[PDB]
C-alpha cells in the first residue's frame, strides 16, 4: 500500500525527465 | 510503553543478511528487570529511496 | 519486501544506462 507505490512513482519521474533531456539534446545538437 | 526501555543493541551485517538484537528492561534501563530479549534477521534492500 | 523491490530496481538501472548511451550517441553522431 505504501512502499511499492513509492518505488514505482520514483521510477516514472526519473525516466520521464531523462527523456526530456534527450528531446532538448536532439533539438539543440541537430540544428 | 513508557515503562519499557530498549537498550544494549547489537548489530552486524553479513553478505546480504543482517542480525539485530535488543534488550527490553523495565524502567531503569541499567539495572532494571529484563522483560525480554529480541533478535531480528533480515536483508538490506533497495526500496527506491535515497539510501 | 525483497523480491519485487529487486526486480524494479534492476529495471531502473538498465533503462537509465540505455538512455545514457543514447545521449552520447546523439552527441557523437550529430556533430
Amino acid at each position: 500500500s505504501v512502499s511499492i507505490p513509492a518505488q514505482i512513482s520514483n521510477l516514472q519521474t526519473k525516466v520521464l525527465q531523462k527523456l526530456v533531456y534527450l528531446e532538448e539534446s536532439i533539438t539543440k545538437q541537430c540544428t | 510503553s513508557a515503562d519499557e526501555c530498549y537498550t544494549n543493541p547489537s548489530f552486524s551485517i553479513g553478505s546480504s543478511i543482517y542480525m539485530f538484537s535488543q534488550e527490553i528492561r523495565k524502567t531503569d534501563c541499567t539495572t532494571g528487570e529484563i522483560l525480554s530479549i529480541q533478535i531480528v534477521l533480515g536483508r538490506i534492500v533497495d526500496k527506491g529511496q535515497q539510501g
